């Protein structure tokens, strides 16, 4: 659901806050 | 006791977006990993040589460490452009110190892609010589600012390698070192046995 990175890898790698 | 062995044997390796940067100082520099240059893919030293170190002594040594694709060591050199250049990890043209590259395929590549490791994809601007830039802000792609609202021409702003064990060579994960030699005017801490 999400482009260039998924958004579970977005919050594994601390990109969502 | 110069941690020199523990940037190269380190578990976990950095994305290049936020390649991470280790000062070393202070310490009785081993430099024994650099003689065994014939174990890696890529060591190119720029005004340095390994049999030599043990003669010079420096003020500080810095040791960039980051994961990139095969095809894309060449880009960590001086005067080179491309994604990684450009947007992610820039060597200076003046750039002395050694650029160290391995073939980390069996730790660093997954079935199905190992999407943990990123690139920056987007950027207004190259970057400048070993400038890092770890910010996530959405990128304004059309003429409409995006407000930092991620959506229709607003991107974020990394992407995934997404590494497979079955992809080429040179689509295969490489662990790099790249390791700056600094002698700066203030006394020399990093110095030979
Ligand atoms: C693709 C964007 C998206 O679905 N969401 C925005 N967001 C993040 O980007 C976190 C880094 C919050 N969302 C989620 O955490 C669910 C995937 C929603």
């Amino acid at each position: 659901a999400c482009m260039f990175v998924p958004c579970a890898v977005r919050h594994a790698l601390g990109l969502c806050a | 006791l110069c941690p020199f062995g523990e940037v190269f044997n380190a578990t976990r390796f950095a994305s290049v977006y936020a390649w991470n940067r280790k000062r070393i100082s202070n310490c009785v520099a081993d430099y024994s990993v650099l003689y065994n240059s014939a174990s890696f893919s890529t060591f190119k030293c720029y005004g340095v040589s390994p049999t030599k170190l043990n003669d010079l002594c420096f003020t500080n040594v810095y040791a960039d460490s980051f994961v990139i694709r095969g095809d894309e060591v060449r880009q960590i050199a001086p005067g080179q452009t491309g994604k990684i250049a450009d947007y992610n990890y820039k060597l200076p043209d003046d750039f002395t110190g050694c650029v160290i590259a391995w073939n980390s395929n069996n730790l660093d590549s997954k079935v199905g892609g190992n999407y943990n490791y990123l690139y920056r994809l987007f950027r207004k601007s190259n970057l400048k010589p070993f400038e890092r830039d770890i910010s996530t802000e959405i990128y304004q792609a059309g003429s409409t600012p995006c407000n930092g609202v991620e959506g229709f021409n607003c991107y974020f702003p990394l992407q995934s390698y997404g590494f497979q064990p079955t992809n080429g060579v040179g689509y295969q994960p490489y662990r790099v070192v790249v390791l700056s030699f600094e002698l700066l005017h203030a006394p020399a801490t990093v110095c030979g046995p």
